[PDB]
């Protein structure tokens, strides 16, 4: 249905067995995303810090 | 079948063994 | 004079024009290298 993929496609062994990739144009890695926690309030008994 | 393998001594990738004087062939690396 | 290079060889455009590289087995980047506890009675400093 097409001829090329200029996309954020990720390289891997399985896809190479069926199609020809190029040299990576940007490097990356899996990572974890979380809801940035809120800032901290001083705290009772912080006068000992 | 046998492969001609090229390398250079760029640690820690390739470095000679301690007392490699007693080692011969591929074991000295 | 040889047939393969299992080495810390770096990929680049020029070398690919003449030889065939593989998928990188480790990633890297250029970087710069430079030369690099309080005492007991340190409250007098």
């Amino acid at each position: 249905k097409a001829d090329i993929a200029i996309a954020p496609l990720t390289i891997t062994l399985v896809r190479e067995e069926v199609i020809d990739f190029s040299k990576p144009f940007m490097s990356l890695g899996i990572s974890i995303m979380i809801k940035k926690p809120q800032k901290s309030k001083p705290g009772v008994f912080s006068f000992l810090d | 079948k046998t492969v001609v393998v090229t390398t250079i001594l760029e640690s820690p990738y390739v470095m000679m063994k301690k007392n490699h004087e007693m080692l011969e062939g591929n074991e000295r690396y």
